[PDB]
RNA sequence: UAAUGCGAUAAUACGCAUGACGGUUCAUUUUUGCCGUGUGUGGUCACGGUAAAACUUAAGAAUCGUCCA
């Protein structure tokens, strides 16, 4: 659960005053203007909660998670406007200090189709013929694109490498496809994992 | 405010508009292996202070080192850092180098008065922008990355930080 | 009118051969099938008694005349290798399409090729770089080393004595190299493999 | 100096990868026929069945039958007239290729639809349908009087007046009138044939 | 603007410029009859039939807020001034522009001179009603 | 070396498609306003006319091209139009369009390119 | 803009045919960064610009593939 506050219509130059106070601007996309009044919603989220979410999940890992947002009045914390079900999309972060600047979220009901870049995870990498011989498992694509339903978003893809030897390559065709999701794109036969001994010839 | 006249707002001949390199925000490309040029440059080409975009991340590895300040590094400094990193990490480590010295610099010998043209090439440099990522590592642990960071910090004039992929 | 104005092969390709290829290699669209586009005949200086890379056009008139007899259409001189050289060429060429293309193929296969000593099969097709239109084309190249097998060079032998050899190229549009081989087989041209 | 090219290999879709996560239910012949008839405008009729999987022989017959009803019941502008012409041209050509797969009812409807529509008749669609139904066994075994009534009315409008075919239809039409089935079409056909006999 | 050949050269050969859009925006941005008068005074020398036609509709829009009171004095002054342009451009209007001129001046309960109405009616009387098809 | 544009009140336009050739005559008052089409004749109209009397092969035929020119000549003559300017574009070089233009000049209509 | 578009005899009388799925190419200024000018102890300031450069989620259009779930 995340807490958000309503905002007034202001210029871009007024955003730094919110960060100084301790809140990060956020935008929620994907509403119908006819029935809701806006196509997008502007709010601000406390930095303390925002940092915890990123640390717990990660900058890219949190994009495959579903969160609950509660909108309340800044002056009176007990006034609740409503609740929303959303998933993070992207994060704007300073390069020199690694501080949050802007959060993009998508309105994600349980019956909507969304495109998610799911991270790839490895299991039983220590117990592998290639590792024992002296090789290592190199990941060429950290994230892979999927089309998932709102009710079923895979937190991550589990690829087992317990039976991989040297020069073994795992392509997109071999990745698991959980229920309620399908692979995106047409560039199949792309290397995702590679058990090798090369270290870049450095 | 934009410094132009009314005829210029309507009939400007600058049809193809390119943002000057000094203030362009596009990230620099990956270094190539082309030979160094023998054409003298201007001093501005070796300096760039605009910060990096607010979406920069690691591209290949799990750990890396970034610069918190702008600077101009010579070819000699890069070679010393490369040897230090290679020795410190391991022989069995994956290293990506994201920088290269390509901008020539000139100098004149002692005992020469001002004038009579520009000097000859002496060495090469590369500009560094704030928040830029310099090196990436893989097939190592986090403690090893910290050791590499501490080893090179005394050898550089700018503050350094650690970046992790998540 | 006691003149040759029809084409046997043309009728065979469209009314007989085309359906058979469709059955062997089903395709979604009717027009998606092997097709023979053009045949090019070339005579260069290296295929003649003259020993020189660049020769004057008046020395190549005889070979141009020979192609006219073989094909029935006038041939053209090759473009000069450079702007500096203007009056010298490097060979002659002629291109045929449609009915004339089919008639030439029929006569070559039925009469001339069987009488050539060292013939086993035509080489395999080669794929060229697609042009701006994005169409992939395959070329089959072979040469005829005995041009004095045609029954037309007998009226004035002394004139046509220097005629030695010729090169032939065929352009085919198809989905794959296997389809090209199927079309060539339908044309009764053995392929060397 | 002549470069050569390598065709990139094809990309076969991986197995167990659904083509779509949307709900697209399967459609049978009965559902397609119901969808085609439940059309109100030429545009809806045009889009009621498209593609070689749904635009089959039975769909082509349904489009022609429904087109006749809409043409008679409504007046159209230039744009809708062009849509109707496109519907007629495509449906007949499909029928000319899958005629041998048609059923008895479909052939009876096709004759009735062709007679009502004012556009030029295709090559020999009516004659071919007559030949298939000329065995004299299908009309006798046609349980549904609707097919017989449509065939009888269609031929009368087209003025075929085949002696053998009509002689068979007469007792069938009279029986249908007695049974109260397809009275309007049967009466219309009988009246037209009786007028022809008088003339 | 496009140079691609097409079925309707009549509506494709029209020349559209940025300067025309600039003036049309100013007319629409005006929030009162007093403001609209100043806009037209500045642009006296750069008014075309399209601008005149749009201005008449602007008077209709502006008077909608004055639901209770009668037509204000500045609105009447604008209507008289615009009529001078209508006479000047009487033979340079399209059927669409004439259509919105009459509606604009009729909404202010103004009466056009009979001679001017006769000239404007030529859009539908001439060419045997061909121009009626152009109208949507 | 593009020439400056010259405004003309009456212009002739052609639209060549896969199936038909369309000719229009449009009157203009200024470049900033839409024109008024005074003639609209295509090979579709000629085909429906000739086919009833004299069989033709298809709309894009020499017989229909001459018929379209004749119908255009009658309309311009009735409306007292004797001189027009041709709008040059890619479609103006079509063989069917060129045949129509040649017929119009012979009939008596003065067509100018510049 | 179905009097459309495309085609491998390519000409246009004949062939494919306007739906449906999939992959490509094109709104509270989306709101953050950044840039310009003025002022300035070198930023607790103001306004504007980005149809010059990084950055969001859609919806539609143009091809292309396809017996169609």
């Amino acid at each position: 659960e995340l807490t958000a506050y309503a905002r007034t219509k202001t210029k871009k130059s007024r955003a730094k005053y919110l960060r100084e106070d301790g809140n990060i601007p956020t935008v929620i996309h994907g509403f119908d203007k006819a029935t809701c009044g806006f196509h997008n919603l502007n709010l601000c989220i406390p930095e303390k909660e925002a940092n915890a979410m990123v640390r717990k999940y990660g900058r890219n890992g949190c994009a495959a998670r579903v969160v609950k947002v509660k909108v309340v009045d800044h002056a009176n914390p007990e006034k609740v406007f409503g609740y929303l079900r959303t998933r993070p999309c992207s994060l704007a972060i300073t390069a020199t200090s690694l501080k949050l600047e802007l959060m993009h979220l998508q309105y994600c009901p349980q019956d909507r189709l969304v495109d998610v870049r799911v991270p790839i995870r490895l299991i039983n990498d220590d117990v592998a013929p290639g590792v024992k011989k002296g090789g290592w498992i190199s990941v060429k694509q950290r994230l892979v694109g999927y089309q998932c339903r709102g009710n079923s978003i895979p937190p991550h893809i589990e690829v087992d490498a317990k039976h991989l030897r040297l020069d073994d390559k795992v392509l997109k065709r071999d990745l698991p496809i959980p229920k309620g999701t399908r692979l995106l794109g047409c560039d199949f036969d792309a290397v995702v994992l590679h058990c090798t001994t090369d270290v870049g010839k450095e | 405010f934009r410094r132009r006249t009314w005829p210029a707002v309507c009939g400007s001949l600058h049809i193809w508009k390119k943002m000057p390199w000094r203030i362009d925000q596009a990230p620099p490309p990956m270094p190539d292996s082309k030979p160094l040029t023998r054409l003298r440059a201007k001093r501005y080409e070796g300096i760039k202070k605009v910060v990096m975009p607010n979406s920069t991340q690691l591209q290949f590895g799990l750990y890396g080192i970034r610069s918190m300040e702008s600077a101009r590094l010579k070819d000699n400094t890069l070679e010393a850092i490369r040897r230090t990193i290679r020795r410190k990490i391991k022989k069995t480590g994956r290293l990506w180098i994201m920088i290269r010295a390509t901008v020539p610099m000139t100098k004149k010998p002692l005992g020469i008065r001002m004038g009579k043209g520009k000097g000859s090439i002496d060495h090469y440099v590369t500009p560094i922008r704030p928040g830029q990522i310099l090196y990436e590592f893989d097939r190592i642990s986090r403690p090893i990355a910290l050791q590499a960071l501490r080893a090179i910090q005394p050898k550089l004039p700018c503050r350094l930080g650690l970046v992790e992929w998540s | 009118s006691s003149l040759h104005l029809t084409s046997r092969y043309h009728h065979m390709f469209y009314n007989v051969l085309y359906r058979e290829m469709m059955l062997k290699a089903p395709k979604t669209k009717v027009e998606q099938g092997p097709h023979l586009e053009s045949i090019t005949l070339t005579i260069k200086t290296t295929d003649t008694r003259l020993d020189k890379d660049i020769v004057d056009k008046w020395e190549l008139l005889l070979f141009s005349l020979a192609l006219e007899h073989i094909t029935g259409e006038p041939a053209a001189f090759l473009p000069p290798p450079n702007r500096h050289v203007a009056n010298k060429s490097a060979g002659v060429t002629v291109t045929l399409k449609g009915e004339k293309m089919f008639n030439f193929l029929e006569k070559l296969v039925y009469t001339i090729l069987p009488n050539q000593t060292g013939f086993e099969g035509v080489p395999q097709p080669k794929t060229l770089v697609p042009g701006p239109d994005g169409v992939v084309k395959r070329v089959v190249d072979f040469g005829v080393t005995n041009l004095l097998l045609y029954p037309d060079f007998e009226e004035h032998f002394g004139v046509f004595e220097p005629i030695r050899s010729m090169q032939v190229r065929m352009m085919i549009r198809s989905d794959s190299d296997e389809s090209c081989n199927m079309l060539v087989s339908g044309l009764l041209v053995p392929q060397l493999e | 100096i002549e470069e050569y090219y390598v065709v990139p290999p094809a990309c076969p879709p991986p197995p167990h990868n659904p083509k779509t996560l949307k709900y697209v239910p399967k459609l049978n012949r009965t559902q397609i026929i119901a969808r085609v008839y439940e059309a109100k405008t030429p545009t809806e009729l045009e889009n009621s069945a498209l593609g070689k999987k749904f635009f089959s022989e039975f769909a082509a017959v349904a489009k022609l039958v429904r087109l006749s009803q809409l043409r008679r019941a409504n007046v159209y502008n230039s744009r809708d007239d062009a849509m109707c012409v496109s519907i007629y041209n495509t449906s007949v050509r499909v029928a000319d290729k899958l005629l041998h797969l048609s059923s008895d009812e479909e052939l009876c409807g096709l004759i009735w639809a062709l007679s009502q529509l004012p556009y030029p008749e295709y090559e020999n669609l009516v004659d071919r349908s007559l030949q298939i139904l000329l065995e004299e066994d299908k009309p006798l075994k046609t349980g549904s009087s609707l097919a017989v009534s449509r065939a009888a009315a269609g031929l009368a409008s087209l003025g075929r007046w085949d002696a053998s075919t009509w002689e068979v239809l007469v007792p069938l039409l009279r029986k249908n009138v007695q049974e109260g089935k397809e009275v309007e079409l049967s009466n219309l056909a009988l009246g037209l044939y009786d007028a022809r006999e008088t003339v | 603007n496009t140079g691609v050949p097409g079925p309707r050269p009549e509506v494709a050969q029209k020349l559209s410029t940025e300067y025309q859009g600039h003036i049309l925006r100013m007319i629409s941005l005006a929030e009162s009859a007093s403001e609209l008068d100043e806009v037209l005074w500045s642009s006296k020398k750069h008014l075309r039939p399209v601008h005149i036609a749009r201005s008449c509709l602007k008077l209709e829009y502006l008077r909608t807020k004055e639901k209770g009171r009668e037509v204000s004095e500045p609105i009447k002054n604008l209507a008289s001034e615009l009529e001078n342009y209508v006479e000047l451009y009487s033979t340079k209007f399209t059927i669409g522009q004439v259509s919105q001129l009459v509606r604009g001046l009729s909404s202010i309960r103004r009466n056009i001179q009979p001679d001017l109405l006769l000239k404007l009616a030529a859009v539908v009387v001439a060419d045997d009603g061909r121009q009626v098809q152009l109208a949507n | 070396p593009l020439k400056p544009l010259v405004f003309r009140p009456l212009k002739l336009f052609f639209w060549a498609t896969n199936r038909h050739v369309h000719a229009k005559v449009v009157r203009f008052s200024s470049p900033f306003n839409e024109g008024v089409p005074v003639v609209d004749i295509s090979t579709f109209d000629a085909f429906n006319k000739l086919k009833g009397s004299a069989p033709v092969v298809a709309p894009r035929s020499l017989e229909c091209y001459k018929e379209v020119a004749k119908m255009v000549k009658e309309e311009t003559a009735r409306q007292n139009i004797n001189e027009v300017t041709l709008h040059l574009n890619s479609h103006a070089s079509d063989r069917g369009v060129r045949e129509v233009v040649r017929e119009l000049k012979n009939l008596g209509l003065l067509v100018k390119k510049v």
